[PDB]
């Protein structure tokens, strides 16, 4: 009676000691980073060793890696048959290689260009905007913060809406302290404050850049299998919308209630969350939905 | 000074600690796998057990930094 979608969640912190011995092991990874090597011309596990930083280049493609091996291993091992999948932020990526929208070399070297592009354009442009995470807070709550930075000129965005409690706010760092303790006063707790930032009308520029030096010269196919967008939930069926996703992630906000209602509208009830991930699998917006598989390395080292 | 009621409602936050192995005093939490979500899922048992409202400096990343830090905050709230 039920249906199986496959997700791809966004990247969280890379820690390469999280993930090095899984990868040179496990034959799914091994047989997709053969590919990234060869795509790459250098070895992707020796650089993303040495890399520093959390969403280094290197970080960004060994998590592209992981994640689509890990949604073949779950595949392969627990006999899912997906009618339907969804990519969150970074997964848009991912979910762009499962779905043979791309080629996994056009991903791999697709991944790779965007790391790049982003570090370029956030070296000048936007200087000290960061998106901040936080929970507990239901929208009632945010509306009073934001109304206030209204009063004071201060600029800012809604990047992700993930629960009905759980916002990320894009603004610049001037206001992170403030942002943090104000939220805190009424309940509100802040985890995460993202640099570069992510999902802001105002980066109609990293568009039109990553559009013109990355996505452009890239052949999309159609999906084998219909995609939700994580824009709003609208379910993708050609490679020309798999494209513009990939484009509408640096200026939309990622709205995940919509992917869940979405996914329940095509009939699921059981999601498999396909790599690393301490977001999209274990949050109430997706497990008061679905049946949730977590299809992670830790998952995947088990004797 | 903290009790089994609190231990066990807190054990079931720490993934990376067996059940054979102490809960020391100062002991990081995130390094026996206390994380963002498993955070909030604890304060919201926390918040229902212990009739509390966490809230201004009780949610600071300090509050969640040891098991030792966490029960002095939880016992600030109680009494
Ligand atoms: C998809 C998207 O736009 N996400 C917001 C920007 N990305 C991040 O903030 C990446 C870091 N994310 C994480 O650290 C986790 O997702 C949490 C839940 C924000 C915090 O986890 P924690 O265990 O401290």
């Amino acid at each position: 009676a039920g249906a199986t979608a496959m997700l791809f969640p966004g990247m969280g912190p890379a820690a390469f000691s999280d993930v090095g011995r899984f990868m040179v092991t496990n034959r799914y990874t091994r047989e997709l980073l053969a590919e990234a090597d060869d795509t790459l011309g250098y070895s992707l596990v020796d650089r993303f060793r040495q890399a520093e930083g959390d969403y280094s280049e290197y970080a960004q493609i060994a998590f592209l890696v992981n994640c689509v091996a890990l949604a073949r291993w779950a595949e392969q091992t627990m006999d899912l048959t997906p009618r339907i999948c969804a990519g969150a932020c970074f997964g848009e990526k991912s979910v762009a290689a499962y779905s043979g929208a791309l080629t996994f070399a056009d991903a791999v070297r697709m991944t790779a260009g965007l790391a790049r592009c982003m570090d370029e354009y956030f070296r000048t442009e936007h200087l000290g905007v960061v998106t901040h995470s936080f929970v507990r807070a239901p929208r009632e709550r945010l509306d009073e913060i934001l109304a206030e930075l209204d009063e004071r000129g201060e600029w800012h965005e809604i990047s992700c809406h993930i629960d009905h409690d759980f916002f990320m706010l894009t603004l610049h760092e001037r206001n992170s302290v403030w942002l943090e303790g104000r939220l805190r006063s009424v309940g509100a707790m802040p985890l995460y404050a993202m640099r570069p930032p992510m999902h802001a009308a105002a980066f109609g520029g990293l568009r039109d850049k990553a559009e013109e030096e990355v996505i452009a010269p890239l052949t999309f196919h159609d999906p084998t299998l219909p995609v939700v967008a994580d824009q709003d939930g609208k379910v993708l069926t050609t490679g020309d919308e798999v494209r513009t996703m990939l484009l509408e992630s640096f200026v939309r906000p990622l709205r995940w209630p919509d992917v869940i209602s979405s996914l329940q509208d095509q009939g699921v009830t059981r999601v498999c969350v396909a790599g690393p991930d301490s977001l999209f699998g274990r949050v109430g917006t997706t497990t008061r939905a679905f049946e949730v598989i977590a299809a992670t390395p830790r998952l995947a080292l088990q004797p | 000074m903290w009790d089994a009621q609190f231990e066990n409602l807190l054990r079931r936050y720490l993934p990376f600690l067996s059940a054979d192995q102490p809960l020391e005093q100062d002991i990081n939490l995130r390094d026996i796998g206390l994380d963002s979500l498993g955070t909030v899922e604890l304060l919201s048992e926390l918040e229902n057990t212990y009739d509390v409202h966490f809230q201004d400096e009780a949610l600071t990343k300090e509050t969640f930094e040891t098991p030792g830090v966490l029960w002095k905050t939880l016992s600030q709230m109680v009494e």
